[PDB]
């Protein structure tokens, strides 16, 4: 039979992926929230705008709890030690692909916001970087599932 | 599961289980694990259990065209560095015609109140290789499983078991040390190096 | 301080676990499984005698290098308006360097104690070879650490000396008895491992 | 039944300790990155003082 | 007739491939996007020339995932040990290889970026550079597969 | 006899080979190349003749991949400790003696090339002292060469 | 007879030896080319005398490098315990006393490279400063050399 | 007959002894030379009285050596591990009694000579104190003695 | 009957005991002394009145002394686990209560010295508030003598 504590290790990797998702996630946020009060107090038509950024940082704890969803409805008492690594693997893979995008989001969303308070053409390019950030995140979703349904 | 040996003395002195028993001659194998645990026959004779020192002989008669009897000796006594009496599983002794091959056993020791459980007991190199000898011998075996009690046994089942599975053993010690020595000092050349810094400045 | 922070953290981290994987086994009855003689049995004597070889000549390079450099610093930076300095107080770097020589015959007057055993149980190994080489570890580590401390006091005394060396040439003469002082401690060290291998004998 | 131990492998030693000091690698090495790019200089120090 | 843990080692080496390269990926976009914005204000043209030490970070990522993926689709349940302790490794060497890579390429590119602000002709040159640091993702990645597809 | 772990030191070798000197490597690009853009504003004609030291730390990287793939391509199944532990002493060599190399490049290149700016007749020295620093490495993958191919 | 451990210990006092001497060297070629950048400004014919320093720097990881190879060569399959603890003894002494050599160099190579800048006189004194810093990393060699042939 | 291990503790005893006496010593004389030496610019004719504070330094040394020579001369490779034990705690006593009363003479005597650089009449004052000090070597002395004679 | 290592944390205890102690009072005498130092320039008059902290501390230190000695004197060959605990915790509670009391006495000692120079009247305030600090102190040893003479 498998050992009775094989599902500890499937659990965790959910744990995870909706852990540091969350934490990436919110680090994004909070710096990108910062940001846009900096930018608010002299460019307050920006302030729809510079939320895209927090959108940005969003989008990466749904990515984590995608996963943790997904490995939450794959545990069974008798899983097999190697399907619980597998789990822990993708939930790992997945947290903390989403904590360095998280930190990437946060990062470039504060500067390009602070930036496009006063050049407004760099808004485009802080898009391209921040998708460029996102897609980290994304490549850890994939892995996971990739991991997660094998 | 098949139950363990259990050699009576008015009560369970000795449980001694595998989950596989196999004894081979001449490379020629041999399982016993059905001839040992379940057997109400069981040749048990020639067992003895002192209150210090207990001799578990298990004989098969058709075995390899001879009656061969393995014997498992065994004592306990008092260790001065602990109040704990600690059994050790002292030697094999396996009588066949008119000769005796005998196997020192390494590792097999713990507090006598607790049994003592091993995964592959057994000759082998390539299992552990807890019953050793200097002088080569035609006689190898393995115990998979195996778990024995000599002293301080209580009904049917075993105490506690003290097993030869631990966290480290000598050679992941003497590694971690002298890893730990390098990790100190790379460590003190790292941190020496990374406090390095360039100048802000140049002269006119 | 991040790495300050790290090795804190490290540091925290391994003795709560210490702590608390100690209060498991005394109080989950498995005292037991914590052999202390096993670790200090089965762990080699060789280790023992080689890592102390090892320190004792290495801790030694340390401290005579931190206090070479420490005075050397102080004597170069005085010596650009008074470079009488270089010529009178590489004594200070003498002494400095005197410590690594401590090092190196300590070493060899261990590393003549070393001999094989041809034997790996305990019992055969015995008090002798494992006596000589919990000793071979010990006077290594004696001499290398008291080596380290006198040079990097050597070395702090003799930057002072040069600093003040540079303002008035009368002090140096004065202020080598405190290096004096800070070597003895070397000394003493050396003595303590030639008595700690004195009756040391593997094989 | 029997009380029988359980069935520890013999190699416990070995993959306790690559587990242990593998994981305690990995983990370390994500802390250490995650706190250098946490503590990442902001970067908008051209504009720390424009905006205060 | 395999241990049960020896995927453990596997996983692991997948999740790494991920994970590291991710890290290293993010600072690369979140430094050289600090750069990029605050070259913004003064030269704007210049941003889209400036986005290309993010491409090489995100290629960084890139690797990272590709080598994942080969071991989240080598692993079985009965992968053997030594087998398992290749992809581990496979992996170790792609994330921290990555790591290393989007590290430099983020300072170069900030520093770069920086400084064809003020001077252009400095953009080719930080271009070479990128590429030198990029590379260093590329080894790793060679010898992941190396190990990986051994 | 042959133990299942015995490649997991030879993997960890190859991993390190890799790892370290790219680690090495990449500071060796990273500092120097803030140095060139730094020094690049005022003198933009030095900027492609001071990338040697950018140029010296692609070849530690590359003594680092030498060993990590010399390595990687002696990795049997049945590797005994012996060997394994060969090759761990080998990668371990390489990568941190690059590693160490890596440090030197990246100081003495980046003070060497913001130097250069003021003093040109200091090129020449910077070049020597870089090779003094290139010759570590070298040192290195001669050792690990010693090692692995043994 | 002997544990197929046993030649772990001696491989890796070899890489210690390559290791931590390379680590000292590299700190010196850092230091003294440090040094002798801020000194070449004001006075670049000393370039020349001043990477005296850098050079004894050297000289320490070459001492390394014997004692590795010599540790290199003599690993055989059946090393015993002694003959590998007497080469791990000799690859740390080697090792730490470079790379204490190296720091007292490169310190006092950094010194007095810009006092020598300053006032000429303090030339042959820096020099009879670093030969003794120097022959500390000798010392462990010496010592390397009785223990890896005791 | 006794523990084969047992005369690790007495070994270690004796190397504690002597090795955090010579700590206590190494840094009172070097905090108090380093006071001394700066003093001396301005009063250079109170040098030899303010050797004092070095000589009581010095003096902590020599107990831990006694002790330690006690601990070298008693200790067999067959004593009990009571007698082990107690040359332990003796060393122990003895070694950070010494590095504690160490401490504080090193700080006592550099701010003591400073202050009879600037004030005469503290000279008397600072002995006082340094006695203060400096018994608290010699109390360890006395248990270790204790410690070891038992 | 009794384990041969029982001794082992009696001993843990007179060393202790005898060391913390030292410590605390050398912090005592160490701090005392610096601040008396300083107040010894204007006000020459007040040494030997403000040495009252150095003797409070050196009392501190005889506490540890006593219990040590005590310890040191209760400790035998076959001294059972329960009386070899009850000295270990002896020796810890007057060791660590007088490191407290002395840290206290070194803190408040400086202080107080230091405003005495200012305030005549706060030197009996300073008095008082020492023995509360002693008094910590104090409390350890009744505490150690009632562990100690069990
Ligand atoms: C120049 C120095 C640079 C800095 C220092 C770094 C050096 C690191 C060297 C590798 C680690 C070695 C650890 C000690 C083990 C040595 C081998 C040995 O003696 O084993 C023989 C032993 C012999 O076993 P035995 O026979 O004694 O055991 C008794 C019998 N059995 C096993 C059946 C119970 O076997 C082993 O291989 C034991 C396993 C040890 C593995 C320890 C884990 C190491 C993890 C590597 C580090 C983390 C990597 C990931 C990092 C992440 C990215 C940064
Ligand atoms: C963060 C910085 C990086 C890390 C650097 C520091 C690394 C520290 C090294 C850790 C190694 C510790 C030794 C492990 C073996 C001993 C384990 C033990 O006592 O239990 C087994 C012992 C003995 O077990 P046993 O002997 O019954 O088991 C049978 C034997 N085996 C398993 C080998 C077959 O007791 C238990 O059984 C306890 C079971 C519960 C486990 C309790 C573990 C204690 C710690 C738990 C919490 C973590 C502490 C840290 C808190 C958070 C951080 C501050
Ligand atoms: C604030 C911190 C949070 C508190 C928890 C900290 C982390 C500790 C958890 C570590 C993981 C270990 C979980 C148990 C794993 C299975 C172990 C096992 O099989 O047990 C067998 C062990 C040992 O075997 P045994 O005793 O069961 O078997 C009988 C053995 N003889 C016959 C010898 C007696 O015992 C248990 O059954 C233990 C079960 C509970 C263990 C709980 C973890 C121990 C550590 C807890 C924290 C200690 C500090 C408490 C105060 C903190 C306040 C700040
Ligand atoms: C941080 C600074 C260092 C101090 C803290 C850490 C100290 C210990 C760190 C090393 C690792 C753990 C060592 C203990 C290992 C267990 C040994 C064992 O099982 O045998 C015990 C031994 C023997 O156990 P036994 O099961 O053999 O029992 C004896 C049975 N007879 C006599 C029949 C043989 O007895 C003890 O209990 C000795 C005490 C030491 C063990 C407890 C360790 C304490 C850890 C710190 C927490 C203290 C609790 C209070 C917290 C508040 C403190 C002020
Ligand atoms: C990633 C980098 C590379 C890898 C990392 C390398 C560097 C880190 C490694 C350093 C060591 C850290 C772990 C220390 C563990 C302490 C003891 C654990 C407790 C324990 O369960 O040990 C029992 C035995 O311990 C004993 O017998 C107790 C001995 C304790 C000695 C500890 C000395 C070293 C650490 C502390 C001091 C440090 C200074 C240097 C001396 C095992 O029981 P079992 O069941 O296996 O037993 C089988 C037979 N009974
Ligand atoms: C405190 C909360 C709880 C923590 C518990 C978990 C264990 C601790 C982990 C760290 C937690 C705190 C975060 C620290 C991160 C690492 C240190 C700071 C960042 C860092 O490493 O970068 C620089 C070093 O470079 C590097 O990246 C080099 C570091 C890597 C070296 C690895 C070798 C050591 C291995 C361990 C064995 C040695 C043991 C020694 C006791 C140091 O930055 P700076 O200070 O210059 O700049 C100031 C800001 N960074
Ligand atoms: C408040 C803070 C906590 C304070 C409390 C003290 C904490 C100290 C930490 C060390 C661990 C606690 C000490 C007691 C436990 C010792 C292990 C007992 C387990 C045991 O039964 O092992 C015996 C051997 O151990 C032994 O007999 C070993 C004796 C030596 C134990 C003490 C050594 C600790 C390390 C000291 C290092 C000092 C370094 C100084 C620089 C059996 O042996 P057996 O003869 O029955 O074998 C029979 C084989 N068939
Ligand atoms: C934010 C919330 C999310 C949390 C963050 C992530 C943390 C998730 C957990 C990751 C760390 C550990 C992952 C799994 C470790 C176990 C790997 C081996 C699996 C195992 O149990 O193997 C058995 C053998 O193990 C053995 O023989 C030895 C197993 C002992 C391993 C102990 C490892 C120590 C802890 C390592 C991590 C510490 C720090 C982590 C940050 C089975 O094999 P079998 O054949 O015996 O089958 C049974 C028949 N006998
Ligand atoms: C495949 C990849 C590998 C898989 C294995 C890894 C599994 C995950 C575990 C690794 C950690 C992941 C989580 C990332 C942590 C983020 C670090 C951020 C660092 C940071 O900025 O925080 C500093 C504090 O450091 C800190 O506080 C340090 C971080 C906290 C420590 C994290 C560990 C928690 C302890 C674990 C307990 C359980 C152990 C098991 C018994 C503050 O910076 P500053 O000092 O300048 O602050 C001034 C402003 N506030
Ligand atoms: C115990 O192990 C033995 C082998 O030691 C098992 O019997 C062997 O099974 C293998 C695989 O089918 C055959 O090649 C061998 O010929 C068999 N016997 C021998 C003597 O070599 C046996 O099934 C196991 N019994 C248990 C676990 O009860
Ligand atoms: C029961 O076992 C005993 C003990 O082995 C057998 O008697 C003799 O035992 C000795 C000592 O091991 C052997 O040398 C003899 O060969 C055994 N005799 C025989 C005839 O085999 C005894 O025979 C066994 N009884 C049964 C009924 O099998
Ligand atoms: C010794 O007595 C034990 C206990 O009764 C016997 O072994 C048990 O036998 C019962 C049936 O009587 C089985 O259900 C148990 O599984 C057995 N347990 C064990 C641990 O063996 C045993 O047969 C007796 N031995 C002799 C030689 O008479
Ligand atoms: C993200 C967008 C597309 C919304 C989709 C929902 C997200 C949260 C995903 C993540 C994991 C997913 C679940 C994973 C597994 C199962 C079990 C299966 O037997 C029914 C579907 C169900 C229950 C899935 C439904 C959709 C799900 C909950
Ligand atoms: C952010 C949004 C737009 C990304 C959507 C892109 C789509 C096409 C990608 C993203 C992740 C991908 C999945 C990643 C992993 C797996 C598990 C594998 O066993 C089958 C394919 C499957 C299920 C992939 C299908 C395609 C997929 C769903
Ligand atoms: C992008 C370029 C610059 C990378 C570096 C050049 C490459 C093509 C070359 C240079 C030297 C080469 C190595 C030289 C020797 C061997 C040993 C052999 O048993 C396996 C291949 C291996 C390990 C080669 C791999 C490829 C290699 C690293």
């Amino acid at each position: 039979n498998n050992p009775e504590y094989s599902s500890f290790f499937g659990v965790m990797g959910a744990s995870s992926a909706m852990v540091f998702s969350a934490m990436g996630a919110a680090y994004g946020t909070a710096k990108s929230g910062t940001g846009i009060a900096a930018m608010s107090v002299m460019r307050p038509e920006l302030i729809m705008k510079s939320i895209i950024p927090v959108v940005m940082a969003g989008i990466i704890a749904i990515y984590g709890l995608v996963v943790a969803v997904l490995i939450a409805n794959s545990l069974t008492d008798g899983i097999t030690l190697y399907r619980s690594f597998l789990q822990l693997g993708a939930g790992l893979s997945v947290g903390l692909s989403g904590l360095a995008a998280g930190f990437a989001i946060g990062i470039v969303g504060d500067a390009g916001v602070r930036g496009t308070a006063q050049q407004p053409r760099l808004f485009v390019g802080m898009i391209l970087i921040l998708i460029f950030a996102e897609v980290l995140g994304l490549y850890g979703l994939i892995v996971a599932l990739i991991l997660s349904t094998k | 599961i098949h139950p363990p040996v259990s050699y009576n003395d008015t009560a369970p002195r000795i449980l001694f289980w595998a989950q596989n028993f196999s004894v081979a001659y001449k490379d020629e194998w041999k399982d016993l694990t059905s001839l040992t645990f379940g057997v109400e026959n069981l040749n048990l004779t020639g067992s003895f259990w002192n209150d210090s020192f207990a001799m578990l002989s298990l004989t098969y008669e058709p075995l390899f065209g001879a009656t061969v009897t393995f014997k498992f000796i065994l004592a306990s006594r008092f260790y001065p560095v602990s109040a704990r009496y600690w059994f050790t599983m002292e030697r094999l002794e396996i009588h066949s015609n008119g000769s005796v091959a005998h196997f020192n056993v390494s590792q097999v020791t713990g507090p006598s109140i607790y049994s003592f459980h091993c995964e592959y007991v057994s000759s082998l190199s390539k299992k552990g290789s807890l019953l050793v000898t200097n002088v080569p011998s035609l006689w190898q075996m393995t115990l998979h499983n195996f778990q024995i009690q000599a002293f301080n046994v209580t009904g049917e089942q075993f105490s506690y078991a003290s097993d030869c599975a631990g966290f480290f053993s000598p050679g992941i010690w003497m590694g971690l040390l002298t890893t730990l020595f390098m990790l100190f000092i790379f460590t003190y050349g790292l941190h020496m190096i990374l406090s390095l810094k360039t100048m802000d400045r140049f002269d006119d | 301080t991040g790495l300050e922070l790290l090795y804190l953290g490290i540091f925290v981290a391994f003795w709560a676990c210490m702590i608390v994987v100690g209060i498991c086994y005394t109080i989950f009855d498995l005292g037991f499984r914590f052999d202390v003689a096993w670790f200090l049995t089965e762990t080699s004597p060789f280790m023992w005698s080689n890592l102390g070889i090892g320190l004792a000549i290495s801790l030694s390079v340390v401290g005579a290098a931190w206090g070479i450099y420490i005075t050397g610093s102080s004597i170069i930076g005085g010596g650009v308006k008074a470079p009488r300095i270089k010529t009178k107080n590489l004594v200070s770097i003498i002494f400095c360097e005197a410590v690594a020589i401590y090092g190196i015959i300590m070493a060899i007057v261990i590393s003549n104690m070393a001999e094989p055993f041809s034997a790996t149980d305990p019992k055969a190994i015995g008090h002798r070879n494992y006596h000589a080489g919990y000793s071979m570890f010990g006077a290594g580590l004696t001499v290398g650490l008291s080596n380290l401390f006198c040079g990097v006091c050597v070395g702090i005394v003799g930057s002072g000396a040069a600093l003040a060396d540079a303002q008035n040439p009368s002090l140096f003469v004065k202020i080598l008895i405190v290096e004096i002082f800070g070597s003895a401690i070397g000394l003493f060290g050396v003595i303590v491992a030639i008595l700690q291998t004195s009756r040391v004998k593997m094989g | 039944p029997y009380n029988l131990a359980y069935k520890y492998n013999l190699e416990y030693s070995v993959v306790f300790n690559l587990v242990l000091w593998i994981m305690t690698g990995l983990a370390l090495a994500v802390i250490i990155t995650s706190y250098n790019i946490w503590n990442m200089d902001p970067g908008y120090d051209s504009i720390i003082y424009r905006m205060t």
